[PDB]
C-alpha cells in the first residue's frame, strides 16, 4: 500500500548490514558475520579509523576502565551512562568512512550494554551524512519491551518455552494464533488497573506504538545533549523547534480529551499530590516499572533537594519575564526579539546550544531529567549503573504516562508566558493584496479501529540452534486508531499571479463548556496539518489537497521482514527514509463519534516567498522564513484573522464500527 | 542425616498419587492417568460417594455459573474467590474414601484455577483424617514464583527459552551453572539491589523461604473461614492459639531488628501516612505486584470506606475494654476471666468460631483482609476475579512486607491491653515445692549462612515432548540461608521429692537500644519459646541435658519432592515433613549473631507435670497441660512477685562465624 523508492545495488548492501545489527538484539551469534568482524577488530591499533583524534583516546581511556554491563536498563538521563553513550556515539560519528564505522558498530554490538549500543547506533545512522539517506526498523521492533504490555510478553515467553501450541484451542482462547507458521498475539490496551482513574480513557492514544516512536524519533533527530551546528542556520532556530513540537503535541492530546469527555490537562504543583496516577506492565528483568499512586505526594524527604533545584530553575525563568532584559549565560537577552524564542526554548531545555558548547557536560543539570525524576516516583538508583525504571526514563514510554502531558503542558505555560512580550501580527502583514478564499469543502472525515502488526521477535530468547538462522516470527496484534483519506478543496480568487503558501490547522470548536473557543484563548490549540506551495492563477480557481499527501504525517513503517523483501526488489519505502520523524497518518484524527464531533478547519493562504536552501534536521522544518505554527506561533488579537486570505471552516469529525478497541480482540 | 519413618507399598501409592499433583503444576500431561479419570469423571453421578448430599449440590450449582477461570491469580481474601475455594475445599473433604477424594482431585486440577486447586488440594491433605501422616512438599516447590525475585525467575526464563547456556562461562558470571542434568541459579536478597529504608537489613529473614512457607502451614492447618469443631479441645482455645502465634513471630522478628541495630516495631495511624515502603520485586504472570512508596497516605480517597469500618472495628473493642464485662455475639464476655481470650483472638481473627458456624459469610467483614487491602496500596480490583497482588493477598508472601508486621503488632498490644485485666500469678501458683535449680550452662550459640537448595521447576513451562519423557524436574535456585550451630544446656536441679516435672526454655533480649536491662514487667511478651519437656526428678540433685537438635518447637528443612520419590521406593518418608509440617525451621531458631556476641537472655522454668488433666493433641502437638500457651509468661508479671527458685534467668550470648552478609555467597569467582 506503500509509497516506494527505487534504490541501487550499492545502497541494498550497506542497508543490508545496517539493518543487520536490530537482529534479535539481546544474544550473540557466534556464527554471524558481525560477530567475526567484531573480534577481528583490534580496537587498539586504529586510532587512524577516526577524524577526531580526542574522542577516539577519550573512549579508550572510558574503555580501559569499563562500561555498563550488558543485560542492565540504559537510560540517557543518568549522568555516567549518558557519558558512555555519548563517548561512543563520538566514535561512531567520527569514523572515517562506512567500513569504519560498520567495524566499530560490530565490536559495540558484541562487547556492549545492547541498550546503550542500540541508543548510539540509532542516532548515528541517522546523524553522519554518508547514511543520511539510510532506513531503521521501527522502534517497537528494536525495544519491544517498551511496547508490549506485560501480559503479552508472558504470553510469548511461555510459548518459547513450550516450543509452540500445545493445543491450539486453548491458545486461541487466549488470543493466540498460527500464522504461515509464526505466532500472532492479540493484545488489548491497559484497563483500570494500570491508569487507576480517567486517564484510561485515552489509552489508546498514550499506549499507541506510532506515538511512542514518533517520541522517540523526535529525540534522535537531535538529542538534547548535542549541539545543533551539523545543521548550520537551524541552530538559531533550536528553541523555537523544541516549542512548536511540544505545543503541537499537546494540542493534539487534548483533542483527545475532548472527544472522550475530559477537559483541560490538571495543573499541578511540586509541593502538593498529583491527582493522576500510573501504573506501568514493564518491568527491566530485576525490577518492575515504578508505580506512581493517586495523589502522590511529591514533596517528600527524598525529593527535597530535587524539589528545591526545579523550583528555583523556574523562578530564575519568571525573574526573566519580570525583567524584560537581561544577561545570562554569555548573552544580553532583550526579550522583545527572536533570539530570545530560541533562547526560552534552549533555556527549558539545557541542551547544548544553551551553552554555546558541543556536547553537554557532567555537571550541567536539567530541569526535565529531574522534573521527569520526581514525577517518576521510583526509589533512588542503588549505584552508577542500576536504577528503578519509570515510563519517563525513555522517550519510548514517556507517552504513556499522564504525568508527561502535564510536565510538558507546563513548561509550554511558561513559554507562552514569554511570548506575551512578542508583538502580534497586524493586518498588513497577514493580508495577502488582490487575493480570497471564497470556500472550503471537505470529504467525510471518519475515524475508526483496524488491526496492525509488529514482529516481537526481539524480546524473545532463541537457543544456538535456532540463532544460526536469525529468528523472527513472534507477532502482536493490536487495534489501532485510523482515518479514511479525504480531500479539502479551496476555491480562491486573486488578481494576479504568484506562488501562494497554503497552510492547513486543526482546532477545537468549542471548549468543554460547549461554549464557543474565542481565538484569543485558541491559537495555542490548533495543530498543523499541512504546508504547500501553489503557482496561483488570476481569478477563480480551486486547490485540491489529499489527506494521504498532507506534509506533517507520514504512512506506517514496514517490519524488517517486508523491508528486506523490498530490498530485495530494489525498493524501500519513502516514509521511512525521507520522513520518520513525523506523526502517523493514522492518528491524524483524534476519535469521532457516530454523531459527528465539532471541530473547525483553518486555511491560511499566504505569498511565497523564496528562501532558503538547507539539510533539515526534522520535516517540520519547511523552507520557509516565517516561524513555526505561523501564524499560530504567537499571540492573537482575534480581529485581523478576517482576511480574505483566511478561512474557518466548521468541520465534524466522524466515527465508524466499533467505538472501544477491546471488541476487535474477542475470540469465539 | 534425614529423621526417616517406614511405611508399606499401599502408602507408598497414595503417597505417590498424592504427591503427583505437585509436578508440572500449571500444565497438564494429556497422558497421564490423572487427566483421564479427570476429563471424564462425572460428580452428579458420583453423589453417593460424598458424606455431604447439599455440599455436593452448592458446588455443582457453583460449577454451572462457572468458576475462575485457568491461569488468574487465586487469593483467599476476595468473596467471589474464597467462596469458590471452599465449596471445592467441602468436595475434597466430604470425599467417601481416598478413592473418591483421589478421582474428585483430578478433576480439579484438569478443569479448576491452578492455585484455587493447590489451596484447596493442600488444607485437604492436611484435614482429611485418612490423610494425616501424609507428605506434602514445601510450599515453595509448589509456588516457586512466590519465593524469589524477578532477577532470578528471568534468568530461569531466559535459560529455558534458549534450552540451555549460548555461553557456559558467561553463564557462570550470572550465576548459572550446570550440575549433572540440572541448572543451579545463584540468587540474593532484593537488599543486594534494592536499599529504600532501614528495613532491608532483615531481609535474609523476612525473604527467607522457610519462615514465609511457615506462615503458610499455618494457614492451612486452621483457616481463618473454617470452624475449629474437628479439633474438639483446641476450639475453647483457638483465640489464645491466634494471639500466640503472632506474640510468637513477633518475639522472633524484634529479636532480628536488634540485632541489626532498629529497635522497636513502628506503630501508625489510619489517618496519618505510613513511613516504610515496600517494593515487591516478584512477579505475576498477568502483573507486577503493588508498591508502597515511603510516607504512603493511607488515608486517601479511595479508602475512605474501607478506613471507617477498621477505626469502627478496633474502637469497638476499645469499648469492650472500657466495659470490662458485656454482651456481644450472642455471648457474655467477663475481662477478668482468663478464658475469655478465646473471645478477643476470635474477634481479631474475625473467624468462624466468632460466629459459632462452619464457614465465615461474606457479609462478615474481615478486619485483616481490610487492613491488608489498605496496607498493600493496590488499586481497586477491575472486577471478582481480577486484582493487582500485594505481598499482602498470599500466605505465603506476608512476611515479606515491613507493614504485615506492623499490622500483628498493632493487634497484638490491643491484646496486650485486654491481658492488663488478668490478675498476675502469685508465688504459690509459681512455687514449685522443695526444687531449685542451681545452675543452667550453654554451649556456645553461633550463626552462620550456608547454601540451599530446592526445586523450582514449576515456574517453567515444558514442551509436550518434555512433558511426556517426563524431564521436568530441572531447575534449582541456590540462595543463602541463615543457620546455627548444635549446642546444649545443661540444667542442674536439686529436689527432695522425686516427681515428674515439665521444663520449659523460652529466649528474651536482655537490653533496650539505651541498654537499660529488660524488666519483666515491660518486656514479658519479647520471650521467645524455644522448648517444651518433660522428666524425672529423684531426690538429691540432678543434671539434665538438652540439645538444640531435640528441640519440640523446631523442624529440620524438608527435601525436595524428588527426593521424596527416591525414598519411597525404599519405603521411607522424612519424619518432619509428616507430622511436624508446620512448625518453624531449626536454622532460623537464633538471630543471627555479631561477630563480637550479642547479648540476650535464656529464661529457663520448671514445674510439676501432675497429671494431664487437659492436653493438646488435635492441631498441635504442643500444650500437654492444663496451662495456657507461653505459660508462665502469658500475661502480666510482677518481678517481685515472680522470682522463685525454680526460675533462672542466665546471660547468653549469640555469635557469628564466616561471611556476615548473604550476598558474598553468591559472588563469582
Ligand atoms: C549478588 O550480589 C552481589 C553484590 O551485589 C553481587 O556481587 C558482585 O558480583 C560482580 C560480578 O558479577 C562483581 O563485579 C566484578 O568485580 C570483579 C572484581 O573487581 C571484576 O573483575 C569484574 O569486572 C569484569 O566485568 C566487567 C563488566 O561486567 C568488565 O567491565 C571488566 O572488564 C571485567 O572483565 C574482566 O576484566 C578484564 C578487563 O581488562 C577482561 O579482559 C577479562 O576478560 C575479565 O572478564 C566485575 O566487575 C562485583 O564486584 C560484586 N559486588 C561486590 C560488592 O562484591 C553478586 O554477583 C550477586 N549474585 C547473583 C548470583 O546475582
Ligand atoms: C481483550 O478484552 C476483551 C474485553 O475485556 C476480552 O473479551 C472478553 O473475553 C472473555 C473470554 O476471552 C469473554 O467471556 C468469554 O465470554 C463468553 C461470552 O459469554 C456471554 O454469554 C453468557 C451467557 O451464555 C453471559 O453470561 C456473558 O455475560 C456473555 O455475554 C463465554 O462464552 C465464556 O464462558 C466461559 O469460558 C471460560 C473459559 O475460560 C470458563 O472459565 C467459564 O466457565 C465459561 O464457560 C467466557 O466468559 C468476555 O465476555 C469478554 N469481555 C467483554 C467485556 O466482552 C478479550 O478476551 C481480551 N482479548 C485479548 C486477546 O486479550
Amino acid at each position: 500500500e506503500f509509497k516506494t523508492t527505487p534504490v541501487d545495488a550499492a545502497f541494498v548492501e550497506k542497508q543490508k548490514k545496517i539493518l543487520s545489527l536490530f537482529y534479535n538484539v539481546n544474544e550473540i551469534s557466534y556464527e554471524a558475520e558481525y560477530y567475526k568482524v567484531a573480534q577481528d577488530f583490534n580496537i587498539e591499533a586504529s586510532k587512524d579509523c577516526y577524524t577526531n583524534m580526542k574522542a577516539y583516546e577519550n573512549f579508550m581511556m572510558m574503555y580501559k576502565v569499563g562500561f555498563l554491563p550488558k543485560n542492565l536498563e540504559f537510560s540517557i538521563f543518568y549522568e555516567k551512562m549518558r557519558e558512555e553513550a555519548i563517548a561512543l556515539f563520538k566514535l561512531f560519528y567520527y569514523a572515517k568512512d562506512f567500513e569504519c564505522f560498520y567495524k566499530t558498530a560490530c565490536y559495540a554490538r558484541v562487547y556492549m550494554n545492547q541498550g546503550m549500543f542500540l541508543y548510539a547506533y540509532y542516532i548515528a545512522i541517522i546523524q553522519r551524512s554518508d547514511t543520511a539517506s539510510f532506513v531503521l526498523p521501527a522502534p517497537y521492533e528494536a525495544y519491544p519491551q517498551y511496547f508490549v504490555n506485560m501480559e503479552v510478553k508472558n504470553k510469548m515467553d511461555y510459548v518459547k518455552m513450550m516450543d509452540g501450541c500445545l493445543d491450539e484451542k486453548i491458545c486461541y482462547n487466549y488470543g493466540i494464533i498460527k500464522e504461515n507458521e509464526q505466532f500472532v498475539m492479540y493484545a488489548n490496551y491497559s484497563n483500570s488497573l494500570t491508569y487507576p482513574n480517567n486517564e484510561d480513557r485515552i489509552a489508546y492514544l498514550t499506549e499507541d506504538v506510532g506515538l511512542n516512536a514518533y517520541y522517540y524519533y523526535f529525540h534522535s533527530h537531535l538529542p538534547f545533549w548535542w549541539n545543533s551546528g551539523k545543521y548550520g542556520a537551524f541552530k538559531e532556530r533550536r528553541g523555537e523547534i523544541y516549542f512548536f513540537f511540544y505545543q503541537q503535541l499537546l494540542a493534539r492530546y487534548y483533542m483527545e480529551r475532548l472527544t472522550n469527555g475530559l477537559g483541560k490537562i490538571p495543573e499541578f504543583s511540586w509541593y502538593s499530590p498529583l491527582r493522576t496516577g500510573y501504573l506501568p506492565p514493564f518491568n527491566s528483568f530485576y525490577y518492575p516499572f515504578a508505580q506512581r499512586s493517586n495523589d502522590y505526594e511529591l514533596h517528600t524527604e527524598k525529593n527535597y533537594e530535587e524539589i528545591r533545584f526545579l523550583d528555583i530553575y523556574e523562578k530564575t525563568f519568571f525573574q526573566y519575564l519580570q525583567q524584560g532584559h537581561f544577561k545570562a549565560f554569555d548573552k544580553k537577552i532583550d526579550l522583545h526579539s527572536s533570539k530570545a524564542v530560541n533562547f526560552v526554548g534552549n533555556y527549558w531545555q539545557t541542551n547544548a546550544d544553551l551553552f554555546e558548547e558541543d556536547f553537554l557536560q557532567f555537571y550541567q543539570r536539567s530541569y526535565e531529567v529531574n522534573a521527569r525524576r520526581v514525577l517518576g516516583a521510583a526509589p533512588k538508583p542503588f549505584n552508577q549503573y542500576t536504577f528503578i525504571p519509570s515510563a519517563l526514563d525513555f522517550y519510548q514510554t514517556s507517552a504513556r504516562d499522564p504525568a508527561f502531558y502535564q510536565l510538558y503542558k507546563r513548561i509550554v505555560q511558561y513559554i507562552i508566558e514569554f511570548k506575551q512580550y512578542q508583538v502580534p501580527y497586524t493586518q498588513e502583514a497577514l493580508h495577502f493584496v488582490g487575493l480570497k478564499i471564497s470556500d472550503v469543502k471537505v470529504d467525510k472525515m471518519v475515524t475508526f479501529f483496524d488491526h496492525f502488526d509488529f514482529d516481537a521477535f526481539n524480546t524473545v530468547y532463541f537457543s544456538k540452534e535456532e540463532l544460526k538462522s536469525s529468528p523472527h516470527g513472534y507477532k502482536v496484534r493490536q487495534p489501532r486508531l485510523n482515518h479514511k483519506p479525504f480531500t479539502v478543496t479551496i476555491d480562491i480568487k486573486s488578481d494576479v499571479a504568484t506562488n501562494a503558501v497554503v497552510k492547513m490547522f486543526l482546532g477545537p470548536k468549542y471548549d468543554e463548556n460547549g461554549f464557543p473557543f474565542s481565538l484569543e484563548d485558541n491559537w495555542m490549540n490548533f495543530y498543523e496539518l499541512d504546508w504547500f506551495v501553489q503557482k496561483v492563477n488570476p481569478g477563480q480557481s480551486q486547490i485540491t489537497r489529499s489527506s494521504t499527501d498532507f506534509a506533517f504525517f507520514k504512512e506506517d513503517s514496514l517490519p524488517m521482514a517486508e523491508i528486506y523483501k523490498l530490498l530485495d526488489q530494489g525498493k524501500i519505502p519513502t516514509d521511512m527514509f525521507n520522513s520518520s520523524d513525523t506523526m502517523p497518518s493514522r492518528l491524524m484524527l483524534p476519535k469521532g463519534t457516530y454523531d459527528g464531533f465539532p471541530f473547525q478547519l483553518f486555511v491560511f493562504v499566504y505569498p511565497y516567498e523564496p528562501t532558503p536552501k538547507e539539510s533539515e534536521p526534522f520535516k517540520a522544518v519547511v523552507p520557509d522564513n516565517k516561524p513555526f505554527g505561523y501564524p499560530f506561533d504567537r499571540p492573537v488579537l482575534p480581529q485581523y484573522f478576517k482576511q480574505p486570505n483566511m478561512f474557518f471552516k466548521k468541520v465534524l469529525v466522524y466515527h465508524e464500527g466499533e467505538l472501544f478497541p477491546y471488541l476487535f480482540n474477542i475470540p469465539h | 542425616t534425614i529423621k526417616t519413618k517406614n511405611v508399606d507399598a499401599v502408602f507408598v501409592e497414595k503417597q505417590k498419587k498424592i504427591l503427583s499433583f505437585f509436578q508440572d503444576v500449571s500444565q497438564l500431561n494429556t497422558d497421564d492417568e490423572y487427566y483421564k479419570i479427570g476429563k471424564d469423571y462425572d460428580i452428579e453421578m458420583n453423589m453417593d460417594n460424598y458424606t455431604n448430599k447439599k455440599a455436593v449440590e452448592e458446588f455443582l450449582k457453583m460449577y454451572r455459573t462457572g468458576f475462575m477461570p485457568k491461569n488468574l491469580e487465586f487469593s483467599v481474601f476476595y468473596d467471589k474467590m474464597r467462596d469458590e475455594a471452599i465449596a471445592l475445599f467441602h468436595l475434597f473433604y466430604y470425599a467417601k474414601d481416598f478413592e473418591t477424594f483421589y478421582k474428585t482431585a483430578c478433576f480439579a486440577r484438569v478443569h479448576l484455577n491452578q492455585g484455587q486447586f493447590l489451596y484447596a488440594f493442600y488444607i485437604a491433605v492436611i484435614q482429611r483424617s485418612d490423610c494425616h501422616g501424609f507428605v506434602v512438599p514445601a510450599p515453595y516447590e509448589v509456588y516457586p514464583k512466590m519465593f524469589m525475585n524477578m532477577e532470578v525467575l528471568q534468568k530461569i526464563y531466559v535459560t529455558k527459552m534458549q534450552d540451555g547456556l549460548i555461553n557456559p562461562e558467561a553463564a557462570a558470571k550470572y550465576g548459572i551453572h550446570k550440575e549433572n542434568d540440572y541448572f543451579v541459579y545463584k540468587a540474593n536478597y532484593s537488599n543486594a539491589v534494592l536499599y529504600n529504608n532501614e528495613e532491608q537489613r532483615l531481609t535474609y529473614f523476612t525473604e527467607d523461604i522457610g519462615m514465609n512457607a511457615y506462615y503458610y502451614y499455618f494457614h492451612s492447618h486452621l483457616p481463618f473461614w473454617w470452624t475449629s469443631e474437628k479439633y474438639g479441645a483446641l476450639k475453647e482455645r483457638r483465640g489464645e492459639v491466634y494471639f500466640y502465634f503472632y506474640q510468637q513471630l513477633l518475639a522472633r522478628y524484634y529479636f532480628e531488628r536488634l540485632t541489626n541495630g532498629l529497635g522497636k516495631i513502628p506503630e501508625f495511624s489510619w489517618y496519618s501516612p505510613i513511613k516504610t515502603g515496600y517494593y515487591p520485586l516478584m512477579l505475576t504472570k498477568f502483573t507486577p505486584f503493588a508498591q508502597r512508596p515511603d510516607y504512603y497516605n493511607l488515608h486517601t480517597e479511595e479508602n475512605y470506606e474501607r478506613v471507617r469500618f477498621l477505626d469502627t472495628y478496633e474502637k469497638t473493642f476499645v469499648q469492650f475494654l472500657q466495659k470490662d464485662h458485656f454482651e456481644a455475639f450472642g455471648q457474655k464476655i467477663d475481662f477478668h476471666d482468663p478464658k475469655a481470650i478465646n473471645f478477643v483472638g476470635n474477634y481479631w481473627q474475625d473467624n468462624a468460631d466468632l460466629y459459632g458456624e462452619e464457614v465465615t459469610k461474606d457479609y462478615q467483614r474481615s478486619y485483616e483482609v481490610f487492613a491488608r487491602r489498605v496496607l498493600g496500596a493496590a488499586p481497586m480490583p477491575f472486577d471478582k476475579y481480577t486484582f493487582m497482588p500485594s505481598a499482602m493477598d498470599f500466605y505465603q508472601t506476608s512476611l515479606r512486607d515491613p507493614a504485615f508486621y506492623q499490622l500483628y503488632n498493632r493487634i497484638v498490644e490491643y491484646i496486650v491491653e485486654f491481658k492488663q485485666y488478668l490478675k498476675p500469678y502469685t508465688q504459690d501458683k509459681l512455687y514449685f515445692d522443695g526444687v531449685k535449680i542451681t545452675d543452667v550452662k550453654v554451649d556456645k550459640l553461633t550463626t552462620f549462612f550456608e547454601n540451599f537448595e530446592f526445586d523450582a521447576s514449576n515456574s517453567v513451562y515444558f514442551s509436550k515432548e518434555e512433558i511426556k519423557n517426563n524431564h521436568v524436574h530441572d531447575v534449582k535456585v541456590r540462595q543463602p540461608r541463615l543457620n546455627h550451630s548444635p549446642f546444649n544446656v545443661n540444667i542442674e536441679v536439686d529436689s527432695n521429692v522425686a516427681s515428674d516435672a515439665v521444663v520449659k526454655i523460652f529466649l528474651a533480649p536482655k537490653y533496650d537500644d539505651n541498654g537499660i536491662p529488660l524488666t519483666l514487667e515491660d518486656n514479658w511478651m519479647k520471650f521467645f519459646e524455644l522448648d517444651w519437656f518433660t522428666t524425672k526428678l529423684t531426690a538429691g540433685q540432678n543434671k539434665i541435658i538438652r540439645n538444640s537438635n531435640e528441640f519440640v518447637i523446631f523442624k529440620e528443612d524438608s527435601v525436595p519432592m524428588t527426593e521424596i520419590m527416591k525414598m519411597l521406593d525404599e519405603g521411607k518418608v522424612p519424619f518432619d515433613m509428616s507430622e511436624e509440617f508446620c512448625y518453624m525451621p531449626k536454622r532460623l531458631m537464633l538471630p543471627r549473631g555479631t561477630e563480637g556476641g550479642f547479648p540476650f537472655q535464656l529464661f529457663v522454668f520448671v514445674y510439676p507435670f501432675d497429671n494431664k488433666g487437659k492436653d493438646l493433641a488435635p492441631f498441635e502437638s504442643f500444650v500437654l497441660d492444663n496451662k495456657p500457651l507461653g505459660f508462665p509468661l502469658d500475661r502480666p508479671v510482677v518481678d517481685a512477685l515472680f522470682k522463685v527458685p525454680n526460675m533462672y534467668f542466665k546471660d547468653i550470648f549469640i555469635y557469628h562465624e564466616g561471611e556476615r552478609f548473604p550476598y558474598k555467597f553468591n559472588i563469582p569467582s
